[PDB]
RNA sequence: AUUUGGACAAACUUGGUCAUUUGAGGAACUAAUUCCGUAGGUGAACCUGCGGAAGGAUCAUUAAA
RNA sequence: GUGAAAUUCUUGGAUUUAUUGAAGACUAACUACUGCGAAAGCAUUUGCCAAGGACGUUUUCAUUAAUCAAGAACGAAAGUUAGGGGAUCGAAGAUGAUCAGAUACCGUCGUAGUCUUAACCAUAAACUAUGCCGACUAGGGAUCGGGUGGUGUUUUUUUAAUGACCCACUCGGCACCUUACGAGAAAUCAAAGUCUUUGGGUUCUGGGGGAGUAUGGUCGCAAGGCUGAAAAAGGAAUUGA
């Protein structure tokens, strides 16, 4: 009853996949019992589950999601967390999805999201217990459902233009409330 | 909120209010209560309305013990949905968002007060004082100018507020025309709305819009229905036959090519009279 | 409090493990350290300003013995408690009664009218004093 | 040996449909919906909601006798966003767990070549 | 919401009782693909009923299934293409289908389009010898030489226009000399794009040359004989 | 269709009638982000449409096998 | 649909699914510190009409040039007049909810506009916050257009193209990185430089903030011309006397 899945890897995320590959297949094969492969002649990773060795039906889907998140550009240990639990999701969107920005404005907006030395993005991640990755313009958020909702909320305010000072204030408020609860 | 910080401007408001010792004064927005104590000193009866129990309680504890307590009255809650008894003078320091409905409720108030000293935004007060032919002229300006006479009093900077807001204000004196002119509010409102849909166009074009002729068609049709007569058959649209009717009235008036921003009250009322004669009623 | 604008050293896996698992252990660490070093200081000053020899106060896992024990080592805490603090008496639970301090329990209904009045005036003057 | 359906997973931004159909999408088999399994409206687009939705549709599909499904996930597309959300991810996981044989996953999100204006207005939509 | 506090709207006035039992009243049909592909039996579909053979025949004359050549042919390397078949002649539980269109998968398109090269899209409308008016979209990307050092490989508008002309004339020559069954037989093993490469090999070195999409626009007068031949008569059992 | 005479006679008035419900005194008892051009604004301590500007805080990945 | 809801639409089956059809805009990814243009501005395909820079040139005229008031051409978005079309978004407006918190102030409908032709309007942080023409004064790579040369791969060979890459050179661009023996109060500037105090040609222009005041320095904008009321413990109080 072997069951298969295929997920492609862009090139700029294909070098690090090789670099940290040796820390990738052990969690796939030892704890999920999931035969793996990398068709480097089609730049894809193929996960197939064996009829007899695997146990959990959902192991295949969690594995596909884990590799997919790593492909979108998350750190290896973060993606491993996505394997470990069962309630971690990834949400993506774009600056033009929020507000149509052209060229230099869009660059400034990504600058305002990142904050100097990433201070802002790290603040959001630490506050709401999620991981954010800016692609060129796509931005991706990994975390629990309500957490990524809050992170998206703050990020969208940043995109519209609230300065990082006010945004950071709001973050510390919600952080205090979440810590007390 | 924002706190007043000038007893001299309070003195000025009272002086230009020019209270008579036989009056009853309706006060909106007491604040810390200096105006309340001054008006209780000057006038005969005072009723002050408030929506915030905290300033209400602080005011009543500030006034309790004085002999003017028998004459002062305080009314709590929102006052757009309650009954307001007759008051000879009005004084208002309210936040503006209710202030516009305050103006219109006061004008609509049966047995309207003699004078009302109000505080408004600088822009809003320029709107109320907007004379025809001035850029600020608005439908609100037309309504208020032909149901009441308005006149500026003084201008209040943002710096005279704790904490200061960022829109400069002013104090204005509103005098309801007693008696009210014998014109229908709803019809006059419909006229102003249609003509001021875009204040700098031509009224011919403003009528040339679609939904305006649709509504006018329905109104004239129900008018001729209650009068119990039928119209001549139109080759195209009933909206178009009443459109040519409006064309006739516009050409005979010779107002079709005039700016809504430059027409005065007199032109508007003459146009309304022409419509009333021809059988058009916007309400 | 304050947030951390530096990169988090532990990923989601770890922070959720932490959420899976005296106020601040750092606070007790600093407290213990300052206590020790202050003991050192008072040692130094007592040596300087006393008249008689004073020894260095002390030096500063697995099951431990307690050589000091502020009880005779054969006394049960059930026997070290005193009757007042394990049961005083207080106001009765049912609304139909009042229960004074000295252990009488009253029923509001079976009291006579004058009794009702006198108990009243007593409660009134107590509440007035308070 | 088996038979295939097509599970169309419309993960809107504040709801989720899991609509199973036959090949050729004509004959709809079972359709459930977020709030429909979750009686509220904050949670009408929640991963828990989609999980229950997919479980029930797996039941109904196993009723009809279809054992495998290709899947076409979808976001609202258009001028709005264009990537399937947590709702769709949750539905997919729940169903593959439920044990229908997943055949081929696609993301058929309608991506406008050249869209009209979007609802926000010049100042920007959200917040 | 099915909550108690979700107040009733005009809405839930008069319902209808679930008594129909739809998937008991319905019925199963199996379809078959033309003889070009290798696996011709693919999936089954549902027909509302059979009381109206009008309904049965009409539903299955409107149907159009859409499969992936990997499933159709057994080789997993055609995973990204995806064809559309429409059934138009039905007989004895068993549907006969012919070619109706092509596409890639959105994943593959996003996968091919990268950032430091030029995209070229050619677009030709033609008609086969079978009288099937057709529309073909092809794409190509300007790759780079084996000793490039320049970061990008951009082509000039002149090279772009030349390559578009070559692609257009190749596509139209091929699919005007062909027939539609012959068209699919060519389009399966990626041979038109091998031609496109081998022709444009002197203007500019390209990569990822693909016939992106095929679109039917008009169909000729129907031909049941042609269908049966393309797929490569019966008695009953004496009920009494 | 219309017409005669009765009783019933709804309903109304003026009441009478009994019946039941519902205002301040007396008298008891119990209980205790900044900005620009233009256009507009009536729930305006300011807001909105359209086109612009920075005179506004960039982290991670990235040649190729 | 939002933070939360709500008008709204839904047994005459809405949201969703499949196959099509129409209508009007729009031209995604490819999109870069790249291109074009006098600026505003300009991205689907093919065709036609003219136009343009650069480069190549042992072609040609032979000072025809530079700076320049008046005037003219064009001039984003909004706006006006008259026609056309009117899918989408959408000032005004009409409405829902007004629930704490605004940390998370919006939802449904929508005139005018947006689109188009013919005229007006002539303004923007129209920015490289800096009149133009000429000349000289530092190194370095990359990149776009043209040309010359070299060399091997990619290519192909009596048919119609003979293009891609690499390397040196080369004019001309969009910008960039290093620094100035220079300049400047400093930021910075390849011009904002051109050896201590000054002449390459030419046009326009000049002699901070808030406050407090005088106004004949001046321009706007107002009203009414029958209409009026007379001191309290004679308290507080489930808390008191």
């Amino acid at each position: 009853k072997f069951e298969s899945r295929k997920i492609m890897v862009p090139p700029h995320r294909m070098t690090p996949l090789r670099n940290s590959w040796t820390k990738i297949y052990p969690p796939l094969v030892e704890h999920l019992k999931l035969q793996v492969r990398m068709n480097l002649k089609t730049k894809s990773v193929e996960l197939r589950t064996n009829p007899k060795f695997t146990t959990d039906p959902g192991a295949l889907q969690k594995g596909a999601d884990f590799i997919k998140a790593f492909t979108l550009g998350f750190d290896l240990d973060d993606s491993i967390a996505l394997l470990r639990l069962d309630d971690l999701y990834i949400e993506t969107f774009e600056v033009k999805d929020v507000k149509t920005l052209t060229g230099d404005h869009l660059s400034r907006a990504i600058g305002r999201i990142a904050g100097k030395d990433g201070k802002t993005k790290f603040a959001i991640e630490n506050a709401t217990r999620t991981r954010i990755v800016l692609a060129d313009s796509k931005i991706h958020i990994l975390g629990g459902f309500t957490h990524i909702r809050m992170a998206r909320e703050s990020v969208v305010s940043l995109i519209l233009g609230s300065p990082p000072g006010k945004v950071y204030g709001n973050l510390r408020t919600v952080a205090s409330r979440l810590k007390e609860r | 909120q924002h706190i007043l910080k000038n007893p001299l401007v309070a003195q000025g408001i009272v002086d230009k209010a020019q209270i008579r010792p036989s009056d009853v004064v309706l006060e909106v927005g007491p604040g810390t209560g200096n105006l309340t104590v001054r008006i209780l000193e000057q006038a005969k009866n005072v009723v002050a309305v408030e929506m915030d129990p905290r300033m209400a309680a602080e005011l009543t504890k500030r006034v309790r013990g004085t002999p003017v307590e028998k004459k002062l009255e305080i009314m709590l809650g929102d006052f757009m949905k309650t009954e307001l008894p007759y008051f000879d003078i009005c004084i208002s320091n309210t936040p503006y968002q209710i202030s516009s409905p305050l103006v219109f409720k006061l004008i609509n108030q049966p047995r309207p007060p003699r004078v009302s000293i109000l505080m408004f935004q600088r822009e809003f007060a320029l709107r109320l004082l907007a004379r025809p032919g001035d850029s600020l002229y608005c439908r609100l300006s037309a309504n208020v100018q032909m149901w009441a006479n308005v006149t500026h009093i003084m201008k209040v900077g943002k710096n005279n507020f704790r904490p200061p807001p960022q829109v400069e204000s002013s104090v204005v004196r509103l005098e309801i025309k007693n008696p009210r002119p014998q014109v229908d509010y709803n019809e006059w409102d419909g006229l102003l709305r249609i003509v001021f849909v875009r204040k700098n166009r031509t009224i011919s074009a403003g009528f040339k819009s679609t939904t305006v002729m649709d509504i006018l068609e329905k109104n004239y049709k129900t008018f001729l229905a209650m009068n119990n007569e039928m119209v001549d058959d139109t080759k195209g649209s009933m909206h178009d036959v009443v459109k040519e009717k409006i064309d006739t009235v516009l050409k005979e008036t010779d107002l079709g090519d005039k700016r809504a921003g430059k027409c005065d009250q007199n032109d508007f009322l003459r146009l309304l009279y022409a419509f009333h004669q021809v059988g058009i009623h916007f309400s | 409090f304050e947030l951390s604008d530096v990169k988090s050293s532990k990923s989601l896996a770890e922070i959720y493990e932490d959420d899976y698992t005296a106020l601040s252990e750092e606070l007790q660490k600093a407290h213990s350290e300052i206590s020790e070093l202050y003991a050192n200081l008072v040692y130094k000053l007592d040596v300087l300003s006393s008249v008689h020899f004073v020894p260095k106060p002390a030096s500063t896992e697995t099951p431990t013995i307690s050589m000091e024990d502020a009880q005779p080592l054969y006394m049960s805490n059930a026997s070290s408690l005193a009757p007042q603090e394990i049961y005083n008496v207080g106001k009765a639970e049912k609304d139909g009664e009042i229960r004074l301090k000295n252990g009488v329990a009253m029923s509001k209904e079976e009291l006579t009218r004058e009794d009702k009045n006198r108990l009243r005036r007593a409660l009134k003057r107590k509440r007035s004093k308070a | 040996s088996q038979v295939f359906g097509v599970a169309r997973i419309y993960a809107s931004f504040n709801d989720t449909f899991v609509h199973v159909t036959d090949l050729s999408g004509k004959e709809t088999i079972a359709r459930v919906t977020g709030g429909m399994k979750v009686k509220a409206d904050r949670d009408e687009s929640s991963p828990y909601a989609a999980m229950l939705a997919a479980q029930d549709v797996a039941a109904k599909c196993k009723e009809v006798g279809i054992t495998a499904v290709h899947v076409k996930i979808r976001a609202t597309g258009g001028t709005r966003t264009k990537t399937p959300g947590p709702g769709g991810q949750a539905a997919l996981r729940a169903l593959a767990r439920s044990g229908l044989r997943i055949g081929r996953i696609e993301d058929v999100t309608p991506v406008p070549s050249d869209s009209t204006r979007k609802k926000g207005g010049r100042r920007g939509r959200r917040l | 919401a099915v909550g108690k506090n979700k107040r009733l709207s005009k809405g839930k006035k008069g319902q209808k009782k679930r008594v129909v039992d739809p998937f008991t009243r319905k019925e199963w049909f199996d379809i078959k693909a033309p003889s070009t592909f290798e696996n011709r039996n693919v999936g089954k579909t549902l027909v509302n009923k059979s009381t109206g053979l009008k309904s049965a025949s009409d539903a299955l004359k409107g149907r159009v299934v859409e499969v992936c050549l990997a499933d159709l042919q057994g080789s997993e390397d055609h995973s990204f293409r995806k064809i559309k078949l429409r059934v138009d002649e039905v007989q004895g539980k068993n549907l006969l289908t012919n070619f109706h269109g092509m596409d890639f998968t959105t994943d593959k398109l996003r996968s091919m389009v990268r950032k430091w090269q030029t995209l070229i899209e050619a677009n030709v409308t033609v008609k086969t010898s079978d009288d099937y008016v057709l529309r073909i979209f092809a794409i190509a990307f300007t790759r780079k030489q084996a000793n490039q050092v320049k970061r990008h490989s951009y082509a000039q508008s002149s090279h772009i226009r030349a390559i578009r002309k070559v692609i257009s004339e190749i596509l139209t020559k091929e699919v005007q000399g062909s027939t539609l069954a012959q068209l699919t037989s060519k389009l399966i093993p990626e041979v038109i794009n091998k031609e496109i490469e081998n022709a444009t090999k002197d203007i500019f070195p390209l990569q990822n040359i693909h016939v992106r999409k095929v679109k039917l626009l008009k169909q000729p007068k129907f031909d049941v004989g042609a269908l049966m031949a393309l797929h490569g008569e019966e008695k009953g059992k004496k009920v009494t």
